[PDB]
């Protein structure tokens, strides 16, 4: 990252301080990460944060200078459109399936979270047009 | 499945019938006839001999001779025809299917078995045989396991002690006094009362009366005085022409020579004094189980009396402590054959006969060493 | 029999 | 090899046959260490492997990818215990565990969606079996055969009448079940017995005919029955009853009609009184004959053959007080009066004086002549004890007679359907001749088992065009030869009956003898004389000598026979007997000639086949015990069954439900897009060796392991796939929730 990256960076990380003490939490690290680009899994944020104990991650704070390294860390389309292929051949994928998937596998999330990222973008049938669906979640 | 047959070569009654069977199928006497006079009417059927019971009806015109004499068998041709007219006529049956067994004395010429293998194996084709002894199967017939046996047929008598189903053989004892010659001395003492009896087919006649008349005195002399007192013992019979016949204190008297063969002129002791001398070379551990297992067996045993006078007289013989028993079951003139049935029919028997092929292998020489 | 006896 | 941290195996426990570990750390060629909460588990010249949770659920044993006594007991004890569920299949057998509850399934709705469907579609239940007969026998002629097996508590009439009013209801009107079921207060009462391990238990062979039409409609039923236990009504072990209709006519005694009979009470018989255990607790026996008179009346036996029937049975239960004293060594008499004769006599109208002297002796003719013999106390009881044997016989066959007279019609049969039921194999710690025929006759219905489901599987190879050279089976021909041939167990038994004296000790002794090295399937017990060994296929079991040969024995004398057929004071009697060598007979003869006219009535059908495990020792509802399981599985050869289709190729997939299943691992490239040469395609690249897999014309073969290998290959693509997508959302998200938000 140059001066100007970092700067931006900065700033940015600014916007996230919702304590006052120019830092964030460990478990906003992840948060910041996908804010700036980044795509980590919780469990490479995690890892990238040295897998810190419940403590921590809910109250350590960390200026901008410590979170910089593991960002950096982390920075350094087909397989997701196959990957999206798996629960479809007509381009279409089901939303209950999809939303079953997504709460009851891997990192499972909460039905909210699917509602918030799905809204919108299935039809009246439950189907999503997975490549505009994923162009857009991409983009 | 496949049925044994069961044959006991008796002096004067062939028996036989199937293993498994509790009766024998046949009997007939073991009397072969011929024809004894010119033949005058052409057309009449000439059989060239009668067999087994069409004798007995034709008696009167054959000359009857008994193939088997004191059991050893005398001439090998009539028993064939006894044999032939058994399994054809009597059982209907082909000995080529049907296993067969035979009976024999104890101690008889050696050779009468190598003789009657043969015939089996050569003439009849028998798939397999065997030979029992006569006091053997009696046990079996008498439903127990220790015995001293006491046979006596037509032609011949036998005293065979067993223990837990040893043969004793040294122990066993043999007499040729039977109910043929029985018969014979039958003749010459009705003589005394002025009878005359010459011709076989008129022997029969004298066995009837035998057969029908005679009983075993339980006192011989004080009968012998009750006789010589009065009528009563005295008895009638009929000819077959229907003279009747009238016969006193003499129809005794030939029983009474079973225990005095001095009358007939014997060297020996009678049948209870050799039983007891047959027991007296047993061991002296087994003779209180002899003593109670006493089985009387064949048809010469049948006369009434024979059981308490045998009873009464051993005991007079052994030692006062040991009670003397004797059996006498009123079948015991077929117990060799059903003795003999028993036998044939065991699973464990099925491994002792001797077979075709082990014959062929060996040769007659076989049935001394295999069967005993 | 063959001595002693008829038979 | 597989075993890694976090894989499951099994491990033995004597508490519960098998508990299951995970493994705390990978397997590398010694001793391993599992968790449950640790110990080192000892290995000797490998621990079983646990299946995947997606299998084990599912309907069909043969669908498990590991198979094993463990895998298998679990199954069926999460299906029993968790998912309600009884019915489950084994290859083709199907097997049925006792819930001892009553559920609503065999509602008509069920019989409805079962009816024209096949085994695979639809769920296990005993009506699915019914509609393979009903299948089978409308594809060919060929009759059917249904058979119903287990031990006494298991099921097995209550599944004989699920089958029949499942039958019944698809059939349309033409009225059996009626009739049948009504049978049974009849045959429950004169066929089955109290033993030490149960309170009923059939001690026959009971088997039904349904007959149909040209066009298939029940048109009626008729009846057999085969094997009957005929020693149990002189002779009865330690705390066990003879027939249940002795106790209720007994406790009857005080109903007016019977007074005639003179019964006293239930102990007093001697025939009752043997096993000291007159009355069984919930079972008011003075009350249930009311049901089988019911059942009589309503199947058509006549208010006087009734009568008929209870006096004859008063008339075995007179007669087995009887008892003579020894006039002699030789010869016994009956003493100078015994009342209980008396009464014999005058509830069957003989003369005392007949019966008195005919009883005593025996006679014995060559037919020129008649000859008597006096006959020893013993064989004066054999003899009694035979001429009751062959009265309740008689009676029992007469039974059954005017019953099937009420379930014949008389319009020709098109073609039968026919289920049975019979005692499986069965092993108690006192044994005796009972169990050695009733173990005999498992020996040859497992054979007909065996070779039959060897046959099936014959075809299924052929009909899917793969190599056979692997088939295989257990024969037990060699040990039935034991029982059976000639110097056999059996053969020696009914030799010694002959012999002239005869014990239990010397017919041991002779079994020792031919026996004791010439084969290894009988073995002497190291420390008694008495006893001996036999392997069968489900176990050593061991049985004791004393007591088969008063048991073996039955001789009926004419004379005795005779003198009851004389009588004319009621119709039953000489009806009994109108219809010689089988007289001689023994009780294993006629136990071998029964199971051999039994083999000839199955074969010459196909089978179908139904087990039934009972649960637990103590009637608590709808709980298991494995310990008992393992036992039942394993005297119903359903761990052969298994073991020896592991050792083969046990799964079956069709190439429509494996791309169903399995497209997930496809590449969208990689679809042919028809599913046969698709998967033909695709297969190679996950397993490594085609000796581990098959194909056919519709069925993919998999050597065990490798259903549970493919389902953690999909399972971690899904993983994969869902992780990726997980990880995008969850960026993208953070920043419209946040930012959005935040603007
Ligand atoms: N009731 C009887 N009383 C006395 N002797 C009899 C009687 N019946 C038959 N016998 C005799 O039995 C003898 C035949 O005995 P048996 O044992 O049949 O000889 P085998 O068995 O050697 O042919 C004949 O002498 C015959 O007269
Ligand atoms: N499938 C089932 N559904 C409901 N109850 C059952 C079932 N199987 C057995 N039972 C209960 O267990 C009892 C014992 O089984 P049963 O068939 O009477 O014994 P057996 O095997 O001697 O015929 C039945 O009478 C019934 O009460
Ligand atoms: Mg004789
Ligand atoms: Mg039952």
């Amino acid at each position: 990252f140059n001066k100007d990256q970092l700067e931006e960076f900065k700033e940015a990380f600014e916007l996230f301080d919702r304590v006052g003490d120019g830092k964030i939490l460990y478990s906003q690290c992840g948060d910041v990460m996908r804010a700036l680009g980044q795509n980590p899994t919780n469990a490479e944020v995690l890892k990238v944060l040295g897998n810190p104990k419940s403590d921590e991650l809910k109250s350590r704070r960390v200026d901008f200078e410590t979170f910089l390294p593991m960002l950096q860390a982390v920075a350094k389309y087909e397989d997701y459109l196959e990957g999206f292929r798996v629960f479809d051949g007509n381009g279409k994928v089901m939303g209950a399936e999809l939303r079953h998937v997504l709460t009851t596998l891997g990192e499972k999330m909460t039905e909210e979270e699917v509602e918030t990222v799905l809204a919108g973008h299935e039809d009246s049938n439950g189907c999503i047009n997975y490549e505009a669906f994923l162009k857009h979640i991409l983009s | 499945e496949t049925t044994a047959l069961v044959c006991d070569n008796g002096s004067g009654l062939v028996k036989a019938g199937f293993a498994g069977d509790d009766a024998p199928r046949a009997v007939f006497p073991s009397i072969v006839g011929r024809p004894r006079h010119q033949g005058v009417m052409v057309g009449m059927g000439q059989k060239d001999s009668y067999v087994g019971d069409e004798a007995q009806s034709k008696r009167g015109i054959l000359t009857l001779k008994y193939p088997i004499e004191h059991g050893i068998i005398t001439n090998w041709d009539d028993m064939e025809k006894i044999w032939h007219h058994t399994f054809y006529n009597e059982l209907r049956v082909a000995p080529e299917e049907h296993p067969t067994l035979l009976t024999e004395a104890p101690l008889n010429p050696k050779a009468n078995r190598e003789k009657m293998t043969q015939i089996m194996f050569e003439t009849f084709n028998v798939p397999a045989m065997y030979v029992a002894i006569q006091a053997v199967l009696s046990l079996y017939a008498s439903g127990r396991t220790t015995g001293i046996v006491l046979d006596s047929g037509d032609g011949v008598t036998h005293n065979v002690p067993i223990y837990e189903g040893y043969a004793l053989p040294h122990a066993i004892m043999r007499l040729d006094l039977a109910g043929r010659d029985l018969t014979d001395y039958l003749m010459k003492i009705l003589t005394e009362r002025g009878y005359s009896f010459v011709t076989t087919a008129e022997r029969e006649i004298v066995r009837d009366i035998k057969e029908k008349l005679c009983y075993v005195a339980l006192d011989f002399e004080n009968e012998m005085a009750t006789a010589a007192s009065s009528s009563s013992l005295e008895k009638s019979y009929e000819l077959p022409d229907g003279q009747v016949i009238t016969i006193g204190n003499e129809r005794f008297r030939c029983p009474e020579t079973l225990f005095q063969p001095s009358f007939i002129g014997m060297e020996s002791a009678g049948i209870h004094e050799t039983t007891y001398n047959s027991i007296m070379k047993c061991d002296i551990d087994i003779r209180k189980d002899l003593y109670a297992n006493n089985v009387m067996s064949g048809g010469t045993t049948m006369y009434p009396g024979i059981a308490d006078r045998m009873q009464k007289e051993i005991t007079a013989l052994a030692p006062s402590t040991m009670k003397i028993k004797i059996i006498a079951p009123p079948e015991r003139k077929y117990s060799v054959w059903i003795g003999g049935s028993i036998l044939a029919s065991l699973s464990t028997f099925q491994q002792m006969w001797i077979t075709k092929q082990e014959y062929d292998e060996a040769g007659p020489s076989i049935v001394h060493r295999k069967c005993f | 029999w063959x001595a002693x006896c008829p038979a | 090899e597989l075993y890694t941290k976090y894989a499951r195996v099994w491990i033995p426990d004597p508490e519960e046959v098998w508990k299951s570990a995970e493994l705390l750390k990978d397997y590398k060629p010694k001793v391993l260490q599992l968790r449950l909460k640790d110990l080192e588990y000892c290995l000797d010249p490998l621990p079983p492997l646990r299946n995947p949770d997606i299998l084990v659920g599912e309907n069909d044993l043969t669908a498990l990818s590991y198979l094993h006594e463990p895998a298998v007991l679990h199954n069926l004890k999460v299906r029993f215990i968790d998912s309600k569920l009884i019915y489950t299949y084994c290859g083709i057998v199907l097997v049925a565990i006792n819930p001892y509850e009553q559920l609503p399934i065999y509602g008509e709705d069920i019989i409805n969606a079962y009816s024209g469907q096949n085994m695979g579609d639809m769920d296990p239940h005993i009506f699915a079996v019914a509609e393979e007969a009903y299948k089978q026998m409308a594809r060919d002629e060929r009759n059917q055969s249904i058979i119903v097996s287990g031990e006494s508590g298991a099921g097995k009439t209550v599944s004989a009448k699920y089958a029949m009013r499942y039958f019944a209801t698809v059939s349309g009107s033409a009225n059996v079940e009626e009739k049948v079921l009504a049978s049974n207060p009849i045959m429950e009462s004169i066929g089955n017995a109290k033993t030490t391990r149960n309170d009923n238990s059939s001690r026959f062979g009971k088997y039904i005919e349904i007959g149909f039409d040209k066009r298939y409609r029940i048109i009626g039923a008729n009846m057999r029955t085969y094997l009957l236990e005929k020693s149990r009504v002189v002779f009865q072990a330690e705390e066990e009853r003879n027939y249940h209709i002795f106790y209720q006519l007994c406790a009857s005694a005080a109903l007016p009609e019977f007074k005639t009979l003179r019964l006293g009470n239930a102990n007093y018989f001697h025939y009752t009184k043997q096993g000291g255990s007159p009355v069984i607790d919930g079972i008011d026996d003075a009350k249930e004959m009311v049901n089988t008179r019911q059942a009589c009346t309503l199947l058509g036996i006549s208010d006087s053959y009734q009568m008929g029937i209870f006096r004859i049975l008063a008339g075995i239960l007179h007669l087995g007080n009887v008892e003579f004293a020894s006039r002699d060594s030789d010869s016994c008499a009956i003493p100078p009066k015994h009342d209980p004769l008396t009464i014999f006599c005058d509830l069957m109208g003989v003369d005392y004086e007949e019966m008195a002297h005919w009883l005593c002796h025996r006679k014995l003719a060559t037919a020129t002549e008649t000859y008597i013999k006096p006959i020893s106390k013993l064989h004066a009881i054999n003899a009694r004890d035979a001429l009751a044997k062959h009265i309740y016989a008689n009676l029992f066959n007469w039974i059954v007679d005017h019953v099937n007279k009420a379930l014949h019609s008389t319009v020709k049969q098109h073609s039968f359907i026919g289920v049975l039921d019979i005692y499986g194999f069965e092993t108690f710690e006192i044994n005796s001749f009972e169990q050695f025929c009733i173990n005999y006759a498992n020996e040859k219905l497992q054979q007909q088992f065996n070779m039959h489901v060897f046959k099936l599987e014959q075809e299924e190879y052929m009909k899917e065009q793969i190599p056979w050279t692997l088939i295989d089976f257990y024969d037990n021909q060699p040990c039935i030869n034991l029982i059976e041939a000639k110097m056999g167990v059996l053969d020696l038994l009914d030799e010694e009956c002959k012999m002239p004296k005869g014990s239990d000790d010397t017919w041991a002794q002779k079994l020792y003898n031919t026996h004791l090295n010439k084969c290894a399937l009988f073995e002497k017990p190291r420390l008694s004389n008495k006893a001996f060994i036999i392997k069968h296929f489900a176990d050593k079991v061991e049985y004791q000598c004393e007591g088969f040969l008063e048991k073996n024995k039955d001789t009926v004398y004419e004379e005795q026979i005779k003198v009851l057929k004389s009588s004319k004071k009621f119709k039953l009697l000489p009806e009994l007997f109108q219809d010689s060598k089988e007289h001689k007979k023994t009780v294993g003869h006629q136990f071998r000639n029964s199971l051999h006219l039994l083999m000839e009535t199955l074969n010459a059908t196909t089978p179908h086949y139904v087990r039934c495990i009972k649960p637990n020792d103590f009637k608590f509802p709808f709980t298991f015990d494995e310990k008992r399981a393992v036992q039942q599985l394993r005297a119903c050869g359903v761990l052969e069954t298994i073991r020896i289709s592991a050792a083969g190729f046990p799964s079956r997939w069709t190439y429509q439900e494996f791309f169903s299943r399995y497209r997930v691992l496809m590449k969208q490239k990689d679809v042919l897009s028809d599913r046969k040469q698709t998967c033909k395609n695709v297969l190679e690249k996950l397993i490594l060796d085609k000796d581990k897999y098959q194909f056919g014309k519709t069925k993919i073969f998999f050597r065990a392991g490798q259903v549970a290998y493919l389902e953690k290959i999909r399972a971690d693509k899904l993983r994969a796939a869902c992780i990726r997508i997980q990880k995008t959302i969850r960026g993208w998200l953070m920043r419209k929730k946040y930012m959005r938000m935040r603007r």
